[PDB]
């Protein structure tokens, strides 16, 4: 359950990154990859490899929902319906993966925010995160 | 753990670099932060209800660089973990009853710490390296 | 997130169990206490052995509280926000215990349900538990 | 796995009256309807997609009862469980890579399983000896 100071946490913090997400998120993917290699599985079909276009590619469809889900914080269940259905009925996703993935994240936020990733940014991002994977791993 | 002699060398040429105290300050405050229920296992610490307060408590800072320390240790045994944590193990696990799942995020807490504090030199590769490790001591902490 | 399937499910079985909640819960601490020795640690200045009056007057005051949100399925933070202070704030319980409690509850279920306690029903109530943990856990 | 006399006792004298069959069709059959992202593991049984087509489905019946059949072999060995279950670790976690922690969920569907066919004989203290018994299976099958 997110506080209202969360929340201001997750706005501010996300408006900050800005442009930036994209690459972000790539880079959580490629940490996710090489640090647990068994999440690989689920992108067999995409090259993988490092500084690929398909992780490019599939790291601004992430950061796009992740925003989407920034702009939505007080219903999440309702904006994130449809990556649900993604995650949650068609492709069964393990939620462990979703801690990796999560994990992944803040480790690629504590390298390149610097001083602006405070224990109380981090402790706020950390919910939002488990909030979002609570919600696409659903029915 | 395996660890090839590459993920080895991944690990010991970064900790030559680390600054212990900083980094367990550092990984232990996070902890108490971020996962609130840790707080009450340090009750004889003082007040832990803030961030603030977290962050300026002393006791916090020498505990964090007494578990870093022996962080530090187990990485110079890296053949046997289960060996040099087991008095820990019975101390966490039969004195103050500190479920498993905790170990790991401890673990996790100290693999932001070393991002945070080691922008340049903390890639893919390395993190990879780290992540067997803290889970290695996690397990090895989890043995009793 | 519980669906609309899972929330008649959760309040056609609890309407049911009706005046028995208390005992069922009671039961399922009893059985948490004996499975999990540790969580006691948590109620040590009550009588814990199994058929104490505190673990009746401690059974009811928690089935009372279900009860409560099982009639506010749709804003469990607002009507659990005081709960949440005693469990979060006051004494920070490892939400590892909440686990326990739960796996203890459906247990319980299990064994005096009967046929009511299907696969179905089963899920729908996992999920209600599992909702009320994170927001007692919440802060 | 400690195992006391006592607890092994309470963990033989209800297996001799349970039905293999019933009891592992039952677990395998509440392990998919509940934490439905382990059907991914076995699509290869069909048509996973509601509760009525999992109950009613025979492989999930045969393949209930087979791992039932190798958990009432390791009641056997309870002295070691590892040596059982080497060769079905090395399976689950190198082969088909299932997360450890769907292990333990399992084991819990187990239980639940026994105290809804078992109503009167599964007390606190039967379900504290299962609890052990099945968490040393998880433990034993997570070991690679
Ligand atoms: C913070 C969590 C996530 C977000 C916000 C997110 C968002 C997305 C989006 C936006 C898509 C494209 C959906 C579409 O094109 O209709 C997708 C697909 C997918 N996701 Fe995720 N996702 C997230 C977490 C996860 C995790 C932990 C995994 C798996 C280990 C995962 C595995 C996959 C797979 C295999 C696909 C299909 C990709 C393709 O067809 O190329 N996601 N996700
Ligand atoms: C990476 C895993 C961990 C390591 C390497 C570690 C290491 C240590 C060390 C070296 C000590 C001091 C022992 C002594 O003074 O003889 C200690 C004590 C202690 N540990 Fe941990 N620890 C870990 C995880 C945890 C976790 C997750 C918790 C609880 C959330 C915790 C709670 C405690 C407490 C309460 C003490 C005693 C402090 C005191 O009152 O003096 N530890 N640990
Ligand atoms: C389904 C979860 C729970 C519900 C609905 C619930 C409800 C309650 C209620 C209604 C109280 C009394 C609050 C008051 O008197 O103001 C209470 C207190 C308490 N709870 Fe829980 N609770 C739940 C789960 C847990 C868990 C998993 C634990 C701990 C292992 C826990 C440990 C305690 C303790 C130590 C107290 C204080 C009791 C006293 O002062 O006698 N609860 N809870
Ligand atoms: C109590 C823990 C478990 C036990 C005792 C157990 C036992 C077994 C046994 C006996 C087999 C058959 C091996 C053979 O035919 O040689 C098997 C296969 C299999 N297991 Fe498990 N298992 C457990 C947990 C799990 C979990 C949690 C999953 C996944 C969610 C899983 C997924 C599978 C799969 C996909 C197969 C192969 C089925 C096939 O395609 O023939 N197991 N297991």
């Amino acid at each position: 359950v997110l506080s209202a100071a969360d929340k201001n946490n997750v706005k501010t913090t996300w408006d900050k990154i800005g442009g930036h997400a994209a690459e972000y998120v790539a880079e959580g993917l490629t940490r996710m990859f090489t640090s647990f290699p068994t999440t690989k599985t689920y992108f067999h079909h995409i090259d993988v490899s490092p500084g690929s276009g398909d992780i490019k590619a599939h790291g601004k469809k992430v950061a796009d929902a992740l925003t989407t889900a920034v702009g939505h914080l007080d219903d999440l269940p309702t904006a994130l319906s449809t990556l649900s259905d993604v995650h949650a009925h068609k492709l069964r996703v393990d939620p462990v993966n979703f801690k990796f993935l999560n994990h992944c994240l803040l480790v690629t936020l504590a390298a390149h925010l610097g001083a602006d990733f405070t224990p109380s940014i981090h402790a706020s991002l950390d919910k939002f995160f488990a909030s979002v994977s609570t919600v696409l791993t659903s029915k | 753990v395996h660890l090839t002699a590459a993920e080895k060398s991944a690990i010991l040429d970064l900790w030559g670099k680390v600054n212990v105290g900083e980094i367990g300050a550092e990984a232990l405050g996070r902890l108490l932060v971020v996962y609130p229920w840790t707080q009450r296992f340090f009750e004889k610490f003082g007040d832990l209800s803030s961030a603030s307060a977290i962050m300026s408590n002393a006791h916090v800072k020498s505990h964090g660089a007494k578990v870093l320390a022996s962080f530090s240790e187990g990485l110079k045994h890296l053949q046997d973990l289960k060996g040099t944590f087991a008095k820990l193990s019975e101390l966490h696990c039969d004195k103050l009853h500190v479920d498993p799942e905790n170990f790991r995020l401890l673990g996790n807490m100290l693999t932001i710490a070393i991002a945070h504090h080691h922008p340049s030199e903390f890639t893919p590769c390395t993190q990879a390296a780290f992540q067997k490790v803290t889970a290695g001591v996690a397990n090895a902490l989890a043995h009793k």
